């Protein structure tokens, strides 16, 4: 829910 | 290139080499009909399958409210300002983000790719 | 025991005032978001005009997605850094993050600046409807 590399 | 059918039983013809005159023929297997080959080409395969999708784009697509349109690009034929643009909308299009354009206004349906 | 009694003296809390940032911080966050959206628009225009060239090992779709994701993530990180600069010493979100008791700088940033990109299956929100994400968006919209 954050970014592509983070968390969903 | 294309497929042609027999004129008696409307079945599918097949290519056959004429051994005597060295002329390609198409013969129906279920009867004795034979017709000489005019095109001289049989099996064409485009592996890159590069096909202009302007042939696959319908003019009616100009009536879709869900598509975006711009007044920047005018039509070539009628010079209409509205033009509805969209991407390939096709699977196995390789990689193409090109915008295709369809002219709004009735019955023009001109399609340009820029 | 002794630290809990000192905490009875000093006290600890979380409120709305921790989530609020300076007006300048909010303005900077907004400017960063505007710049990022404009850069994504520029990348989309490059792809539409076919100027974009595929990155080695990636398709044009994949390289476009990677470039857009990079721009969006960089803007998100910059907004988060601005929000974290805004934090005071008295800020309690910062207190819990610095102590390590709970929370992270990502949580502070999302609370104060930008929630960030919502990604499903490692990609941006998919085109669930026909060539669009929701019915409210126009077809073939790759913007943020
Ligand atoms: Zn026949
Ligand atoms: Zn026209």
């Amino acid at each position: 829910i954050w970014g592509i590399g983070c968390n969903p | 290139v294309g497929i042609r059918f027999c004129q008696e039983c409307n079945n599918m013809l097949y290519p056959k080499e004429d051994k005597e005159n060295r002329i390609l023929l198409y013969a129906c297997r279920n009867c004795d009909y034979q017709q000489e080959a005019d095109n001289s080409c049989i099996y064409v395969n485009k592996i890159t399958h590069e096909v202009d999708e302007l042939t696959q784009i319908i003019a009616d697509v100009s009536q879709d409210p869900t598509l975006p349109r711009t007044e920047d690009h005018p039509c070539q034929k009628c010079g209409h300002k509205e033009a509805v643009f969209f991407q390939s909308h096709s699977a196995r299009a390789e990689d193409a983000m090109r915008l295709y354009y369809v002219c709004t206004a009735p019955h023009c349906g001109h399609r340009w790719t820029e | 025991t002794v630290i809990n009694n000192w905490l009875l003296i000093e006290g600890h809390t979380i409120g709305i005032g921790d989530s609020i940032a300076d007006s300048k911080t909010y303005q900077d966050i907004q400017n960063t978001i505007k710049k990022a959206k404009q850069d994504v628009i520029e990348v989309i225009e490059k792809a539409h005009n076919n100027e974009l060239e595929p990155t080695p090992g990636n398709t044009l779709r994949q390289t476009f997605e990677n470039q857009v994701n990079r721009i969006l993530n960089d803007a998100r990180d910059k907004t988060g850094s601005s929000a974290q600069k805004s934090l005071s010493e008295y800020n309690n979100f910062k207190s819990m993050v610095v102590s390590g008791a709970k929370g992270s700088k990502i949580n502070i940033s999302q609370v104060i600046a930008v929630v960030g990109q919502q990604n499903v299956e490692g990609k941006r929100i998919p085109f669930g409807f026909k060539h669009r994400t929701l019915p409210h968006f126009i077809k073939d919209d790759y913007g943020p």
